[PDB]
């Protein structure tokens, strides 16, 4: 178990505070959302958790002091483009390579994350040859292989159609119960099955972090609210899965 | 502007233990002033066939058709936007980036008003952006830079691969902006986008492919009305049901979906 706690966080690239003064806590167990326009601070923040850029102010992972080092130790991190974690002649030797640091186990932990992610049967190919929507597939495979107390992704599954994004949402959903903290940054959240917290992030501050009514509520311009949900609470129960199949 | 693909299908590295039918026999007319959804699942290969429409790769059993031919400057008229726009990039500042076309296929003429305009219309600044490099920066924006730097000089054809990845809602509308922008012009588009459900309302024919092959080519109204939608979305049902019984929910706001749905 653990708890990530970013204590009065604030970064720049060079110029001006793409986050400013940000306080939260981020605990095993319960899954966040984070949301917000282009240019508002979600995947700084999100590299901020996983010791991917060292930022001013305090972090602790788990009541003590965290440097960058400790962070990415512990946190699993998923790259908004995958091409920026995938190395390797092969599809096996990419997901090995984060079990730099077991040649035995080093093989079937790897077609465990392969067979979740959905990618069995590639694991001998060039991982530069597979299709954009596997090539995310594989940067979330190389990171679950990892087994990190928390999860961190950046859209990981934005070019996968949306059963695909369902069925991965899923796969998280099940490590979520299993104890593992999970941090999604997405731009589409229809795929969303259930989740902890919402958080918004405007220019550099969380806005907003609460429940999703809270969230559909506040009304934010910047967010897509997905039509199921839209749908859902006028009209009601109105059974419409049923045209997919239509006996 | 009238691309027609003839009995098309490519293989990657033929000869070697691996060959891969990304394409299985494509053939497809896509008129001009025509809006095309390229649809399937991720092994389907949309994106090597966007490739070989954009003429960015040449089929090893087959030839795309513009009114004949090849490649001239014809290039003049073709502008594909990568599903990952990094894989797009090669100069250090947007600047440069964005006025490539116009400083490749028109040598002679000023690129700055062009490129200004190209950018704002994609929602980046230009007294603050010019100068920044396209690596460092977000992937919206990079998104941004990349419709940017393939509309900038106009093209007849206009082929975007997975458009809408990582853009907010303002960034959405202002690519679909672009998409009608096009078609007053009576320009041509190519779509691919796992999103049916937002670029619907902005397509006039659906294509779907399948290991290669197609396996389906109708019209937009003829997409929701016959195929299967067991994967539907929950917008994609409704409108279907708005289809089904003969009205066209193509011009119905979301709301106006729900009204006519429950009520
Ligand atoms: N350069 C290449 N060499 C070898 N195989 C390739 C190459 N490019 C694509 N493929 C394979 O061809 C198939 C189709 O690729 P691709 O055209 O990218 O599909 P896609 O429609 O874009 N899927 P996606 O965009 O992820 O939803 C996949 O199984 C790839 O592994
Ligand atoms: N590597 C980088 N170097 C310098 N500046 C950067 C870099 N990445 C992002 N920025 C800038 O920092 C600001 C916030 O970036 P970022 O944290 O990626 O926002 P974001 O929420 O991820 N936007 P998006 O990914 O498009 O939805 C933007 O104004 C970017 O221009
Ligand atoms: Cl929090
Ligand atoms: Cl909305
Ligand atoms: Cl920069
Ligand atoms: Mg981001
Ligand atoms: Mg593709």
């Amino acid at each position: 178990s653990g708890r990530i706690e970013l204590n009065s966080v604030s970064f720049r690239y060079n110029g001006d505070y793409v986050l400013k003064d940000v306080n939260a806590e981020f605990e095993t167990g319960k899954i966040y959302v984070v949301v917000g326009k282009n240019g508002s601070g979600k995947t700084t923040l999100l590299k901020i958790l996983a010791g991917l850029l060292a930022a001013a102010g305090e972090i602790f992972l788990d009541g003590s002091p965290a440097d960058p080092f400790l962070l990415r130790k512990n946190v699993g991190y998923v790259f908004q483009n995958p091409s920026s974690q995938i190395i390797g002649a092969t599809v096996e030797e990419d997901v090995a390579f984060s079990l730099e640091i077991d040649e035995s186990e080093m093989r079937k932990r790897i077609k465990k994350v392969l067979e979740l992610v959905g990618l069995s049967g590639l694991a001998a190919a060039d991982p530069l040859n597979l299709s954009g929507g596997q090539k995310q597939r594989l940067a979330i495979a190389s990171m679950l292989a990892r087994d990190t107390r928390f999860l961190a992704l950046d859209e990981p599954v934005s070019m996968l159609d949306p059963p695909s994004q369902r069925e991965i949402f899923q796969v998280l959903e099940s490590l979520k119960n299993e104890g593992k903290g999970i941090i999604l940054v997405t731009h589409e959240l229809e795929y969303l099955d259930d989740m902890d917290f919402i958080l918004h992030i405007s220019n550099g501050t969380i806005d907003f972090c609460g429940s999703w009514e809270e969230f559909v509520e506040r009304e934010f311009d910047d967010v897509e609210i997905p039509f199921k949900w839209k749908l859902w609470k006028k009209c009601g129960k109105i059974n419409l899965w049923e045209d997919r199949y239509e006996n | 502007g009238r691309i027609e693909v003839v009995n098309v299908s490519h293989i990657f590295h033929r000869g070697t233990p691996l060959e891969k039918k990304a394409l299985e026999n494509v053939s497809l007319v896509i008129n001009e002033g025509e809006c095309l959804l390229v649809a399937g699942n991720t092994g389907s290969g949309k994106s090597t066939l966007l490739q070989i429409v954009a003429g960015l790769i040449e089929p090893t059993s087959g030839d795309v058709l513009y009114d004949g031919e090849k490649g001239y400057e014809i290039r003049r008229n073709i502008g594909i936007a990568f599903q990952y726009p990094e894989d797009q990039f090669f100069a250090e500042r947007v600047f440069d980036e964005v006025a490539f076309a116009v400083k490749n296929f028109y040598p002679d003429r000023d690129p700055v008003p062009l490129v200004k305009k190209a950018m704002e219309f994609v929602g980046l600044d230009f007294d603050s952006f010019k100068d920044r490099v396209p690596f460092f920066l977000s992937g919206g924006e990079k998104r941004r830079v990349a419709i940017a730097s393939v509309i900038v000089h106009e093209p007849d054809i206009l082929i975007l691969d997975e458009p809408l990845v990582g853009l907010d809602r303002e960034g959405k509308t202002d690519l679909l902006r672009i998409v009608e922008k096009w078609k007053t012009l009576g320009k041509t588009v190519i779509l691919i986008s796992h999103d049916i459900e937002t670029v619907i309302n902005h397509v006039d024919r659906v294509v779907v492919l399948e290991k290669g092959k197609k396996v389906f080519d109708g019209t937009r109204m003829e997409f929701l009305e016959k195929y299967d939608p067991r994967f539907f979305t929950s917008k994609m049902l409704v409108m279907r049901r708005l289809v089904l019984k003969g009205e066209d929910p193509f011009s119905m706001s979301d709301d106006e979906l729900l009204e006519r749905v429950c009520n």
